[PDB]
RNA sequence: UCUCUC
RNA sequence: UCUCUC
RNA sequence: UCUCUC
RNA sequence: UCUCUC
RNA sequence: UCUCUC
RNA sequence: UCUCUC
RNA sequence: UCUCUC
RNA sequence: UCUCUC
RNA sequence: UCUCUC
RNA sequence: UCUCUC
């Protein structure tokens, strides 16, 4: 590092203040919903609260709902399931809040500031949970992409309203999906790329293709994506080139940011415990999330005949965005063997409406890791016919044995300054296999 | 049967980044 | 799924608005033709109305007819048989409408919009009916294809003016037929693939071959079709390769979209009953068609010595595009055993002009199914000499016992959210055998 | 006598997708 | 409007006095050439007179001719064909006038004043006639420009000696042609843009590029032209940018002034009839030209096997500069369908020397319009890589259906104050197609 | 064959200003 | 045309003054070489004189020869064979002139001006003669190009020192040859495109590729050439693309300028006869060359057993650059059937040193044409994988029957103003076949 | 045997511009 | 298995 | 504005 | 490997 | 204010 | 080649 | 179709 | 003091 | 966004 | 200051 | 689409 330490501390202060805003907003909403400590630590209650906040600030959807009211749902109220424990058993109740009220509470929590960064953080946490839980092979096959490249679908469920953080965290496969959807839309109707809407669509196409270009690593991919962007009315050839680019990302990996976006319950508990994230600072890639997870208790609803350990592992991988990570390193860091998706005896965290909340129980989630490591936004050792041939040569030269991140290991929770790394010595390796 | 074929390295840890080479290169 | 829910709801709204347009157009045309409720629910009247709409918007045929007027038929009027019930007995009358009038009615129904999507929907319904009713083995033998691959003839009767929906729903056999017709046309006259028309013909050949490539599943077929496309003036070798590709599609099945395109009478009845497809939404592959069919009464003309149950089964398979589907699953879903084509005591739905409309009677069609299932655009478990040998090895490795769609079953009409599937336990299996 | 030889799976239902293997493979 | 009415009346008085000067000059020259009323109203005689006036005042050409005398043509005499009717048949005679005499007559007509504005008016009338008659695709291809952008060639034949009026009326394509000619001249000889002549050439380049910048509408084009101007020794890149700018002017139209410059015969007839343009005023864009054309008879020579209606339509479009205008609005305003150039059975108005003036006849021109409208200097609804991408986005967003000049219609000849507009309701649309 | 492709609006009249969009945008 | 007449007359005056300079230089050199009228009209003497002038002004070759003197040839003297007639028989003598003397004579002829335009004119005449005489299939095969595209080799022998005129007249095949030579040179030595010489070579590559881009007609070729230019260190793929571009130029013809550059003997005879090209003007594409050829007598040396008619036809096609022109139109214009190269019983015009100048005789050349026509710089009716497929579609759509230059015919020598064209009615059609 | 296959139109005269289509298109 | 789509 | 399972 | 995102 | 690993 | 500077 | 331009 | 729609 | 003020 | 249609 | 404005 260098004199950029001051810049590195201002960013820490800003992210700490956003975490403080999230936590104290959760505290205020828990007080306004009359939830006890146990219910306030429920992951489903936190998910519902977060979804209500995100729905309250959705400008486009709210405007459309206002202009086209839904069936029996007024466009000025939000809500979701609230799980409250009475006489030992759980019970769900649908709550309804004015969206102006939710926006006012959120603004008051952040000292009268909009703070869209906090909303983006909550959305990224939701996207990480969805990526760690569900496979969207249906959207892959519908768009023509191979369902085998599910490892490139990082941040696929993120809405467009996410800012630069959403673009940074979303993977190459999702960018290819968005571009291919635009290609198909232009193929269906030729009035696309033409007129006043043509300008806006071309601008959006330009911008998404530019940031996909910035996402790649090697020069050949970075030039083929530029060739794809240059075509004014792209057709099947550009779609095929994008397919090839996505396929090449499995070996020539692209740089995708990974951040530890925790559920709002953890931040609320930390703020209630007296932690000042504004003073101490925060970092989504450092020890700060791992340390916070170590000292926090979070409860979750367990469906009948389900394993709490599997659900805790799922929630942990969602928290650390380790859905597509190598299983060996995930198990090494966590200290408990991480079971692939096929052998997880658990369904999604969110509980459907058509469920009987009388055979359901709550289990404490073990969000503890034996070691901690720094999350990276980098790929690995990545060292129109001409570009395709060059890329095929590069992929053929690569092997699944080259060692990447040489000299970088895993640290202990006591090693806050990352002084002494532990290089692992190395079973299954794919989660979604 | 389809499934995950590559690995995306979220953690900065000395690794080998596995991928299923015969199936990926079979497409060309 | 993921944050693509909003995209999945916009598509639902758009298809609902197209269904609303179709239904209210049918209502308006019933009012302009002075048909009672019973006549308005007749399937033959709906077929005639739909054909008049499709003929009114046929640009190329109308232009040719205008430039080359037919014998006694002015090129500015459409029409068809209208069956009206008087004093108990049926009676047919040929009606004649100005094509400008029909286009104006259609545009007024869709709020001044052309809405070619609705016309494509009507054409796909007609194509499904034709596929479920008649075998075009004559066109198969005329083009040199084996009449045994009638299962790949999905969407063969679709006109070229159908957009991307027509290309998605039409089968691999029809694509091979179109390509082979182009090959034969180029073989007959060598001035093909040359000149100004040569450019257009090469462009069309490119596009049809590209979407046939996208239709296939395995890489070897996808590469052989690319090899076929590359030849500048294809001859007998390319035709033989296309024949082999079509033959390989019987074991290595291609991905063909299946949609439930209902007759316009059902949509008109739903719109008259007050259903708002724009608000509630629609989906051609979900429960929406099955639910709509359950609550709708449709009548049809029965020729003397014909079984209403067989005609109802034919109309049901036409509605759900189950012409080439396995008979066991069709009978399981419907709840009534589905009889193959050879043992159906019924002729086509459309009544010829040289028929006596005094021995004909009307029977209510039983368009009810015990269960409902999601229609799929996928194949099964599909897991130049070199490509041919590889494909032959793949087909030889496959057996007619491999279980596909593992874990996916059939739902009850009460299960609107598809929560609990019912995997069937398994007689004849081919309709056209 | 000719006839249908394969099955096209319109419904997404757990099935076995029958086809007449001896007659299809007899062509090669 | 506002207190600028006085300014708007002074301009009217000045243009009226220039029209009076033109008319009384034509009267004096008719008296000095001994032409009867019929010959004085001939359009060819007026063209010859106007050309003699313009040649008399051409300073540079006269100086060059004086220093380099031509072959058998002394540089102090002008002239042209004079068509006189004797014993029923027409006959041409070449007349010769001293240029000092013509200049003296012109100055005496304008009360001892040079009045270069009148000469510019005559030149603009000639340029409008040439634009409405002939296509200069040869100059387009010679300079490398696409011959498809003939709609931007307004005022291409105008000589450089035309003042600000010539620059205002000439189109974007002609400016691009002049700039490209300068670019080519500098590419051929590198001593261009260098020395004493380099200063003058750079000044001229600056000025023409500045007024081309002022001609455009949107900011992106206005910035790209500024980028083009900044290069000190422009090369092929600037020429390509100018080509792109001209191509973008077909969708993002530039503001080109349109004025009704009538032939001198009409002004002479009006002055003979007693009209005082000085007192009543005049306006090249208002009703004044349309009203004057309604009350004036003008005759023209018709070649054997030619249609007088087509020649009258050509002369009308030349008078109102409607050469590149939409055919539908031109036909609506005129009241008679306006036939495109390809189907006009007429050659140019000017009669060549190698023609037999014994099979030629004279026909009265129907310069009458059913309605009248205000000519506009505006474009439509127009609402280095970055600039090019922005312009391409703007053009792609635009459609050939956006309604421009909303609420502005066409007036009747009785409606002198333009109180009640008539918005037309809308066949071919391109003259030079 | 070449020809006029755009329209230059000399008259100030409510119009739509036609132009041949596929041919103009084909250059890019 | 339009007000660009003045510009069209200044160019005529400038080319007339260059023709006058050439002619009076030839007169002065004939006086300084003591040649009679018959010897002065010999085409071989004119060729020798022209070659001496071109060699005198060759800066680079003269500098290299000065720094590296040749074997027995001092680098400050030029010369060539001079054929003088004595006592009836011909005799050759090698003449030697100081190059400073030749440069001084040339400058004095052009009024103390360098006038490189005249030298370019002489070089273009030599190149046209070489193209009409010899086939460079050896240079085609050496560079890898197909020897079948000899029709694109227009202006292949032109030296690089020719200005914009040389680039305009040279064909697409020669540009592809130059680019391919550069590609091969860079492939051989990778230090190419790198360093101080790398800058110059890249600049030259840029410029030649840009003007090749300007030479093409359709947009697809114009975009593929741009794609070729963009590669920083082009290799085999760019060479293959250039080969494909050259092959596509046989159907999608490129715009190549054609000028009638006559031998200096004709200009000298015209200047001696009193013609003032400065006053009357000149044009290399109009009637001026055809008229001049009609009134001029030129003699040439005939080898034993050779046909004077064939040599005259060869010289005529060289003069009018009709080497690659359709034989039918050439025969129609000339009035005498034009025999292809294979059946011409004549060798090259230039006489080798190892020839016996005692069996050689002189024959008058019949440089007379029955009609005359305007030479055109245009192609015909021309109405990275994607670009290649589009171009292949365009070429396949084209046929060898489409009529180009519709409505444009051939004029008679009396029709100086091209008033009445004669469209020909249509045997062999290829000269080099 | 090789030879000229196309025509380059030096003169601006109504023509058909012959070329040997089977041999040119045989390369693709 | 071509009852018509050369 | 036609019609026909193979 | 498309159980729905035309 | 919905839901679902493939 | 991003072991932290959104 | 490379009778010379590596 | 010329002329030409493409 | 020039329906008139060159 | 050379020469050669393929 | 350059029937002449190098
Ligand atoms: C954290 C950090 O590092 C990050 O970095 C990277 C990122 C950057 N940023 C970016 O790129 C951005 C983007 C965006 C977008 C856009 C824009 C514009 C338009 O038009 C369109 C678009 O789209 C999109 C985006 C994002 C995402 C997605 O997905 C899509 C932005 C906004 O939007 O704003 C920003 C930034
Ligand atoms: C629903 C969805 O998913 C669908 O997807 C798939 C599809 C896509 N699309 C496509 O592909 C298309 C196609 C087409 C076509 C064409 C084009 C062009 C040309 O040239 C030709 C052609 O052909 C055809 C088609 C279709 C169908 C058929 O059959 C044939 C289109 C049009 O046409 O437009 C569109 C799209
Ligand atoms: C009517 C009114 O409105 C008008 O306005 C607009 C216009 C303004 N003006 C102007 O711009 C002008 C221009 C000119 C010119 C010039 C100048 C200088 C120099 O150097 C050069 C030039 O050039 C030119 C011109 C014009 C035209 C053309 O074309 C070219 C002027 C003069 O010249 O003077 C004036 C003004
Ligand atoms: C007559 C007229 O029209 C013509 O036009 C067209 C042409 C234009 N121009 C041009 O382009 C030019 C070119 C050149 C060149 C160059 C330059 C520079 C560099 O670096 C190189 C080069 O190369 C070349 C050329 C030419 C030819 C050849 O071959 C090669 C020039 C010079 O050089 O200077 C000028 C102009």
């Amino acid at each position: 590092t260098d004199g950029e330490r001051q810049n590195a501390t201002e960013i820490r202060a800003s992210v700490g203040k956003m975490i403080d805003g999230i936590g104290r907003f959760y505290i205020q909403m828990c007080t306004e919903l009359k939830l006890s400590d146990y219910e306030g630590r429920l992951i489903q209650n936190s998910l519902t609260i977060e979804r209500m906040v995100l729905s309250a600030f959705d400008e486009r959807r709210n405007k459309y709902l206002e202009e086209h009211p839904s069936a029996g749902k007024d466009p000025k109220k939000t809500g979701g399931p609230i799980y409250r424990r009475v006489d030992g058993k759980w019970r769900r109740e649908l709550i309804l809040y004015d969206k102006e009220e939710i926006r006012r509470i959120w603004r008051q929590a952040n000292n009268g500031d909009d703070a869209t960064a906090g909303l983006t953080h909550m959305m990224i946490w939701h996207s990480n949970l969805n990526d760690a839980t569900y496979q969207r092979t249906r959207a892959l096959v519908r768009t023509g992409m191979d369902p085998r490249m599910c490892s490139l679908m990082q941040g696929s469920t993120l809405p467009r309203r996410s800012g630069a953080a959403g673009a940074a965290v979303k993977g190459v496969g999702t960018m290819v999906m968005e571009l291919i959807r635009m290609i198909k839309r232009g193929i269906n109707d030729r009035n696309f790329w033409r007129g006043e809407n043509g300008r806006r669509t071309r601008i959006a196409y330009e911008r998404m293709c530019n940031i996909l270009k910035g996402k790649f690593q090697t020069a050949a991919q970075r030039t083929m994506v530029d060739q794809v962007r240059e075509s004014r009315n792209p057709g099947n050839a550009e779609f095929e080139d994008l397919i090839f680019l996505a396929r090449s990302a499995l070996i020539l990996r692209g740089s995708v940011a990974h951040k530890s976006c925790l559920p709002a319950c953890v931040y609320g508990s930390a703020v209630a415990s007296g932690y000042d994230f504004e003073r101490e600072g925060y970092s989504l890639v450092g020890i700060d999330p791992f340390r916070l997870l170590q000292n926090s208790q979070v409860y979750s609803l367990i469906r009948p005949n389900e394993n709490p350990a599997h659900k805790s592992q799922l929630v942990w991988m969602a928290c650390h965005s380790a859905a597509f990570e190598d299983l060996r390193v995930s198990s090494f860091i966590r200290g408990t063997k991480v079971v692939p998706r096929g052998k997880l005896s658990t369904r999604g965290v969110q509980i459907a409406s058509n469920e009987n909340m009388e055979t359901m129980e709550s289990s404490t989630l073990e969000l503890r890791s034996r070691y901690w490591a720094i999350r990276t936004r980098s790929g690995g050792n990545t060292n129109t016919s001409d570009m395709r041939t060059e890329i095929i040569r590069l992929m053929e030269s690569a092997r699944p044995e080259d060692v990447s991140f040489q000299g970088r290991g895993v640290f202990e929770l006591s090693d806050e300054k990352a002084t002494s790394p532990i290089v692992p010595s190395f079973e299954g390796s794919y989660f979604f296999g | 049967s389809s499934g995950q074929i590559s690995i995306q390295p979220t953690f900065s840890v000395q690794r080998n980044l596995p991928f299923d080479r015969p199936t990926i290169m079979a497409a060309f």
